[PDB]
């Protein structure tokens, strides 16, 4: 009985690292990963670091293994601030949350990303964050967190608003 | 001439490979130590570099990861071959051919160890990890043997746990993709893995007896006669036609069969399953 | 049985021939100083094990004739003590190896020290240094020359990218 | 059973070539049948057993297959008997 993925990030002197959590799964990590890492993008060095509570299966785990030098993968919880504190959420660049768009109540999923930017929020408010929401009076939820501050960069995109 | 040894001298290659890991042992713990009381970077760009070749990445590291895997398989098979030899032995490196072929395949091995070390986050874990150790005890040894003109058959089964190296290595080539492949190739490079070295191991110590009875104990066992053992040990048979005799190959076995017994018991039938 | 020979101090000619004797240990014999003399022909001793004849001083005639001496590192100390106690020739002719291959009923007396030169030498203590850094240093070396190439090529790259980024 | 027993039967009784046939057993069919339902029961008793190479061989690789393939089946077949 181990903890294979506990341990912490180590921050890169002039690399900027990003750190994604939410709904992580092979299909929504590929994508991710396909869009982020594209060669028409501009040559910009970004440790993408992957935080999540459940344990990456085999194909997650080989997915992660091509890109071994691109990303990293740290089992944690978004709630702990030590979980936080592990993928360095001080010096991160920014924090990407993930949703599940397929669920059986947006309402609930839309109450888990709440949680889950209040409580980045919480542990260091100056981090900018781009989330996903499923309903659109949620993302005015969102408004009313104290430092959800639009000036320096903090992004919600609603799926259904935009849609 | 013939009947060149009439002595034992293993104590050179075993400390020589021991004096390595705990030197880097101690060297990593010291720094870490130390430290606790005390452009982009060009070490970070050759860790980079390194990261990327030791991966399949880019041609070149396909390459690279080929490569490892074939000399792999051929160490393993130079390792069977000079089984049948003795255990202690006096050859010429410029007029044999096996320690040419094992003395490439080593240096490869160090380069590539070299490289690994460069791409590695944390020194002390990688130095710990098996493939690591799985290093010192090989090359080391035989760098000694080509100096010295002797040939100890020592802890050279320990290539066989260079197989277990073999899913990582396609899962970078992209070959090995979906879990049920992936969760087949280990439980294959595992099992035969653990079943090699632990061949390899009582091979050794029944072919060279206990060292505190003056090596009197010797059994006469060859490499397959000692993986046939293994396998009708941990597969629970026990015929008793071929047994350990020794002291350490019975202190061996005991603490063999409480980790061998349940590895095979939980993976040959997955294995059948999973193909199945 | 070792010590079955110790009391008997005054032994000056023993008297083994024509035995099964498979193996004769150092401890079989014993310090024997006074005995002048030992007689091994007709036997089985495949062939003499270390520390026989150092406790053996007064050993000037030994014969060995008819014995199964596999000729190699084993009988290193017999030859050697062959040298410095020349045998008739008469017996010389008689003692002759006995292992199929390239030593086959070859002479003892007629083998050198160079003929067993790759024989295992005691230990010395450069070697002994040698056999001890070798695998630290090949390590460090490996390492080394790794990092130094990593740094060339990365240095040679980011140089010919910003020298030719607009080109 | 009857197929891996017959395999034994007829290695051991014709030994490996490579020894020029000296490696003979002389084991009849029973006792190969016998020493096959001993072998993949896991009981191992020793007193009859496989001495030639190529025997050793087979008995190593069908130790795997047919240990599985008697655990799996004799207590399905005594289930359903019933
Ligand atoms: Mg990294």
């Amino acid at each position: 009985n181990r903890k294979k993925y506990g341990g912490s990030y180590s921050a890169v002197s002039g690399r900027k690292h990003i750190v994604v959590c939410g709904h992580i799964t092979l299909e929504s990590v590929s994508n991710f990963l396909k869009d982020f890492l594209h060669k028409d993008r501009d040559d910009v060095n970004v440790e993408i670091v992957f935080l999540h509570n459940i344990s990456p299966n085999l194909e997650l785990e080989a997915l992660f293994k091509r890109h071994f030098t691109q990303v990293e993968f740290y089992q944690g919880s978004v709630l702990n601030p030590h979980d936080l504190a592990r993928v360095k959420i001080e010096s991160a660049d920014a924090c990407l949350i993930l949703a599940n768009k397929y669920c059986a109540d947006p309402d609930a999923e839309d109450a888990s990303n709440i949680m889950r930017v209040i409580s980045i929020k919480n542990y260091h408010p100056k981090i900018r964050i781009i989330t996903q929401m499923l309903q659109y009076h949620n993302k005015a939820h969102l408004l009313n967190i104290p430092s959800w501050n639009w000036k320096e960069g903090d992004d919600a995109i609603c799926l259904a608003e935009l849609k | 001439p013939c009947d060149s040894r009439g002595q034992r001298m293993w104590w050179a290659f075993l400390a020589s490979s021991m004096v390595t890991f705990f030197g880097g042992l101690f060297i990593i713990l010291l720094w870490r130590t130390l430290k606790y009381l005390w452009e982009v970077g060009w070490m970070t760009s050759v860790k980079d570099w390194a990261g990327v070749m030791i991966s399949a990445q880019t041609l070149t590291g396909r390459v690279l990861v080929v490569l490892v895997f074939a000399l792999s398989i051929g160490a393993l098979v130079i390792y069977f071959i000079d089984s049948s030899n003795p255990i202690e032995s006096c050859q010429n490196f410029y007029k044999d051919f096996t320690l040419q072929i094992d003395m490439a395949f080593n240096v490869f091995f160090l380069l590539y160890f070299g490289l690994r070390f460069i791409a590695a986050n944390d020194k002390l874990w990688f130095w710990l990890e098996v493939n690591s150790v799985v290093d010192f005890f090989t090359v080391p040894p035989v760098f000694v043997s080509v100096y010295l003109n002797r040939s100890w058959l020592g802890l050279r089964f320990l290539r066989a746990l260079r197989l277990i190296q073999f899913s990582e290595i396609l899962q970078f080539l992209n070959i090995l993709k979906t879990s049920n492949s992936i969760k087949l190739v280990n439980l294959l490079s595992i099992f035969i893995s653990t079943w090699l070295t632990a061949a390899g191991f009582i091979h050794l110590v029944e072919n060279s007896g206990d060292p505190w009875e003056n090596f009197q104990n010797n059994q006469a066992l060859t490499y397959w006669e000692c993986v046939y053992l293994l396998m009708v040990t941990m597969s629970t048979v026990g015929y008793g036609d071929v047994y350990a005799k020794t002291t350490l190959g019975r202190l061996f076995m005991v603490f063999f069969i409480l980790g061998g017994l349940a590895m095979f018991a939980s993976y040959v039938p997955e294995i059948i399953e999973l193909i199945g | 049985a070792p010590g079955t020979f110790a009391p008997l101090r005054a032994l000056r000619n023993l008297s083994l021939a024509g035995n099964r004797l498979a193996r004769l240990e150092p401890a079989a014999l014993g310090a024997l100083p006074l005995l002048r003399s030992l007689s091994l022909q007709d036997n089985e001793l495949a062939a003499l094990a270390p520390g026989l004849l150092g406790r053996l001083p007064a050993l000037d005639a030994l014969h060995l004739r008819g014995n199964p001496w596999g000729c190699g590192c084993a009988l290193r100390p017999l030859c050697a003590w062959l040298r410095r106690h020349p045998l008739p020739a008469s017996e010389a002719e008689t003692v002759l190896c006995v292992w199929p291959g390239r030593l086959t009923l070859s002479p003892l007396t007629a083998f050198s020290d160079a003929a067993f030169s790759h024989c295992a030498q005691p230990l010395a203590l450069r070697d002994l240094a040698v056999v001890y850094t070798l695998g630290p240093a090949s390590f460090l070396v490996s390492l080394a020359s790794c990092l130094a190439l990593g740094s060339g090529l990365t240095a040679c790259r980011a140089r010919r990218r910003r020298l030719r980024t607009a080109a």
